């Protein structure tokens, strides 16, 4: 599935949610001055994580960072139970 | 300052001195006797 | 000072230090807690993927759900029966991981494998290093195989 | 690593050895019907 | 003199100079590689091929006068038979620990 | 606080034996970056492209020569020379076409 | 403490001394250093128990006003060497005689230095693997000192 | 993670910046530590192959210390290619001329010999002192303990912490001292 | 001759990278490789070098785990040795009997 803005979603979701708009904050740093940086974004809602993202840019990062949060909501994160593809029924 | 494998006092005089590593007798009455190893 | 006192000096204390461990009697109160929490959280299924090492043929494998392996040998096995693999020295989770000492029980960990196909191995050049090597004196080692599929791996609240 | 400890615990030396982790079959049947012996 | 026993030895190894064990354990734990053509012979005799492979043997002076000619290439640990002798209905579940024990009884479950 | 790890960079380790004593059960849940620890993201100056091109900037020569431009190129990535010089029609042809991939 | 106050008179007036402190851990040592306990405990790092020594230009006590058997008096004597080059008694440096300043050259930061830097010549030929000369590090007087690493300390680099 | 497998590839490659102190500090010592990171072999993640080697800034290369003697007599050996070309300089007259190459040529003895050292040697970054370039501090992202403890000197220590220490022997009333 | 002196080495190299990896992971936590192999071990969990390293770099939050048990039982060894009688060993010293 394809969204070109997912921070943009990622609002829409949290008032539906009843939950206020997500602050963005550099969570770590590396190289930021050089031609290969990497940047962790991670929003925060009431000064909790509620997500993390790596990017190149901070704009990426924040990006990214919203993508990650999406799938959480929707529960879409790998680590979700594997489908039961193995049920007889 | 002849240098000898063996440094022996040659006087009462005589004493001894370890400088800049290596050990001397040097003796006040008789420069003759300052010596090296 | 005391008999036996050494003035602090540092070649006087080790450069290590020493380490105080927690009682006995209450580290066994909250070991029984932590395994209380791990058995609530497995009874109410508050688990994700897991993944398991398994000990099988003489490899030890790291595998999950929808995984692939290769076996170096045959089996005994048709092709699509499942499997449950008897041998399982560490189960883990995205919270929680239970390691045997050397095999978890069988109640708790059962892991279901299906024997996708059997194959042999691709033809393998052995030449012996030794004089007048030659361009024919050279063997095609060949092996079967096979190669299973991790269906499924589950766990049971019987902490 | 640790083979001189595996001897004072009387275990063999080599994991490899006799234990319930070589010994022990490796797998079963889905329905429970054991396997074939092992070959080894 | 070499073989002939101390009060002390007997204490660390903790064997009684009476009522002595019966059986050797014997495995071979160095090569016979670079050794003299005799001592080469003694090990095929005795069976010590392959190493770390124990074979029985029994404790008596003709065995014992082959054994000292290649003390240097073997380790001798005396057989324990704590559940005593194997039966025929024990046969097929024996087992030898590492410690020298020929246990009659394998269930590879706890011991609890 | 039973365990000998910090509790604090990467998760918190409770360490547990079984009541019989045959089974080593963990729980390692996963700790979050404070708050008050992260740094705000500085909004006032973006995408790698262009930060390449103000790193590579032209101005003097419009394209530089291969022994300048390289140059240029190394001291931007860390990198020797050699490493961006060419190479010739034997090797391009013995590169794979379509070489495996996995995930 | 006996000093001289000039004025010609010139009169030497003794004054109170500081008192050691009273019950050694070990009862009876002969040695003072055994008395406390640090017969194989100190370094050359151990500033405050050398201090206890030293003339206040770095100059070493005789051995019969500090007490310390010879054993002790030539390891604590050579322990100091090697606290003052360095650089860990900076207090205690030479009287200038009329004002003269330092060499002015920056002080290279050397430890466990045997010898003197001024009587040390280089070694051009380093010698292979197996004939490699080595390069003296510590004192072999402190070899009785209590190691806590698993092989004996390496002298020679 | 559920990170996208492109931002996921970019994090784990990722390279980092160390600080390392080199004050009162063995120059082989800052060398295992400093050649350790270079190579990335503080990574679990490290291969020959994967070029994953991270940046080091080393300071204050100019207050290393030696132990015993090795300031007069450690000598580095270099040749220009002509007859009587032949130098042996001892670490003092190196150090006095250049004080960071007795820093940069340890890292460079423990590197592998290999293609790969070069293009490891650029991401050392070594200043004489504190002083670094305001792009640098930037990048920085951990410091690194000192592997030397330092002694501390006679003048540090707290007029207390003296007291604490016991008089061993005192000097008799009658003494110059 | 080389694709077959090179079968049987390919197996000894794998091992040495886990090695690096290995002891690159349990430094992170603190503790040296001969520290952390050992006391797994010691501890009657048994698993082979190569489950290791993809534990660390598949796995982060499990090798903590690892590294804080073996950790753990390095301590107890510690302790046992510094503390001399008869004295009821760590709970995770205790070590499973099988028959
Ligand atoms: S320290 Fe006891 S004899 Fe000198
Ligand atoms: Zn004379």
């Amino acid at each position: 599935w394809t969204v070109v803005n997912p921070m943009g979603l990622l609002v829409e979701e949290l008032k539906k949610r009843n939950i206020s708009a997500p602050e963005s904050r550099l969570t770590r740093q590396s190289g930021s001055t050089t031609a290969l940086p990497l940047y962790f974004v991670g929003l925060y809602c009431d000064r909790k994580l509620i997500a993390e993202g790596p990017g190149e840019t901070v704009l990426v990062a924040e990006e990214e960072a919203a993508r990650v949060a999406l799938r959480k909501l929707y529960g879409f994160t790998e680590n979700r139970r594997p489908w039961d593809y193995s049920k007889p029924k | 300052f002849k240098t000898k494998g063996v440094i022996k006092k040659r006087c009462k005089d005589c004493y001894k001195v370890k400088r800049r590593g290596r050990w001397f007798i040097l003796c006040k009455t008789n420069p003759k006797h300052k010596q090296r190893q | 000072y005391p008999q036996g006192y050494v003035p602090k000096t540092s070649l006087s204390s080790p450069p290590w230090q020493e380490v105080v461990l927690p009682d006995p009697v209450e580290e066994t109160r909250h070991h029984a807690e932590v395994v209380k929490r791990v058995n609530e959280l497995i009874a109410t299924g508050q688990y994700g993927r897991l993944f398991a090492v398994v000990h099988f043929a003489s490899h030890q494998w790291k595998v999950t759900a929808e995984d692939l392996i290769l076996i170096e040998n045959e089996l005994d096995i048709k092709c699509g029966e499942r499997i449950r693999l008897e041998k399982v020295l560490l189960v883990g989770a995205d919270n929680f991981t239970l390691l045997g000492k050397p095999l978890l029980r069988k109640e708790l960990v059962r892991v279901e494998a299906t024997v996708i196909e059997k194959t042999e191995s691709w033809p393998k050049i052995n030449m012996k290093f030794r004089k007048r090597k030659n361009f024919r004196k050279k063997k095609i080692i060949v092996n079967p195989q096979t190669i299973l599929r991790i269906n499924t791996i589950e766990i049971a609240p019987r902490l | 690593a640790g083979g001189q400890w595996r001897l004072q615990q009387g275990l063999a030396a080599n994991p490899s050895g006799y234990g319930p982790l070589t010994e022990l079959p490796d797998w079963s049947f889905a329905d429970g019907r054991p396997a074939p012996p092992m070959k080894g | 003199k070499v073989f002939q026993p101390k009060p002390e030895d007997h204490e660390k190894y903790g064997g009684d100079p009476q009522n002595p064990h019966k059986l050797h354990i014997v495995t071979r734990i160095r090569s016979t590689k670079r050794r003299p053509y005799w001592e080469k012979d003694t090990i095929k005799m005795l069976g010590l091929q392959k190493a770390h492979s124990p074979q029985i043997h029994k404790n008596i002076p003709s065995v014992n006068a082959k054994l000292k000619v290649v003390k240097h290439l073997i380790r001798i640990q005396p057989l324990k038979l704590p559940q005593g002798l194997p039966t025929e209905e024990t046969m097929s579940s024996t087992c030898l620990k590492s410690t020298g024990e020929l246990v009659v009884q394998w269930h590879l479950k706890p011991v609890e | 606080t039973y365990s000998s790890l910090p509790d604090d960079y990467n998760c918190q380790v409770d360490l547990a034996l079984t009541a019989d004593g045959r089974t080593i059960v963990c729980y390692h849940p996963s700790v979050d970056i404070p708050y008050e620890h992260t740094k705000p993201i500085p909004q006032p100056d973006e995408t790698h492209e262009q930060i390449l091109k103000a790193k590579l900037e032209v101005r003097k020569s419009k394209q530089l020569e291969q022994g300048p431009m390289i140059e240029q190129l190394s001291k931007v990535f860390y990198t020797t020379k050699h490493r961006w010089y060419p190479h010739g029609q034997y090797h391009n042809r013995r590169k794979k076409l379509n070489p495996p991939r996995d995930r | 403490l006996r000093e001289v106050v000039k004025i010609t008179v010139i009169e030497g007036r003794i004054t109170e001394t500081p008192k050691a402190t009273p019950d050694p851990p070990n009862p009876s040592g002969q040695c003072p250093i055994c008395r406390w306990n640090l017969k194989h405990k100190y370094t050359y790092e151990d500033v405050l128990l050398l201090s206890q020594f030293i003339r206040p230009y770095g100059g070493m006590l005789p051995r019969r006003v500090t007490g310390l058997c010879r054993e002790e008096h030539r390891k604590i004597e050579e322990c100091v060497k090697m606290a003052h080059r360095a650089g860990l008694l900076p207090n205690h440096r030479p009287q200038l005689p009329e004002g003269c300043l330092p060499k002015d050259k920056p002080k290279l930061n050397r430890y466990l230095t045997r010898w003197a830097p001024k009587s040390v010549k280089p070694i051009y030929k380093k010698g292979h693997r197996w004939n490699k000369v080595g390069m003296a590090v510590g004192s072999p007087l402190l070899k009785d000192n209590v190691c806590y690493s698993r092989r004996p300390l390496k002298m020679m680099h | 993670s559920s990170f996208s497998r492109a931002p996921q590839q970019w994090a784990t490659f990722a390279r980092m910046w160390y600080l390392l102190d080199g004050k009162m500090q063995p120059p082989g010592k800052l060398a295992v530590i400093a050649s350790n990171k270079l190579q990335g072999l503080n990574k679990p993640v490290y291969h020959q192959l994967s070029d994953c080697g991270d940046h080091v800034v080393i300071i204050n290369t100019r207050h290393i210390a030696f132990s015993g003697n090795k300031w007069e007599q450690k000598v580095y050996s270099s040749h220009t290619g002509y007859p009587g070309g032949f130098r042996q300089v001892t670490a003092a007259q190196l150090h006095r001329k250049d004080p960071v190459a007795i820093v940069k040529l340890a890292i460079y003895g423990m590197l592998p010999k290999n293609l790969h050292r070069r293009t490891m040697m650029q991401r050392l970054h070594l200043f004489p002192d504190e002083d670094i370039p305001e792009d640098i501090l930037k990048n920085l992202v951990e410091e690194l303990p000192q592997p030397r403890r330092v002694p501390k000197r006679l003048d540090e220590y707290t007029q207390e912490e003296i007291e604490a220490f016991p008089r061993v022997w005192t000097p008799p009333d009658d003494f110059r001292m | 001759v080389k694709c077959t002196k090179a079968r049987r080495l390919k197996k000894r190299n794998l091992r040495t990278l886990w090695i690096n990896r290995i002891t690159a992971a349990s430094q992170e936590h603190g503790l040296k490789y001969p520290a952390f192999i050992v006391n797994l071990i010691k501890c009657q969990v048994e698993l082979n070098r190569k489950v290791l390293v993809d534990l660390a770099i598949y796995e982060p939050k499990t090798f903590k785990s690892l590294a804080a048990l073996a950790k753990r039982r390095q301590q107890e060894g510690f302790a046992a040795a510094l503390g001399d009688g008869k004295e009821p060993e760590g709970i995770f010293s205790r070590v499973v009997q099988y028959h």
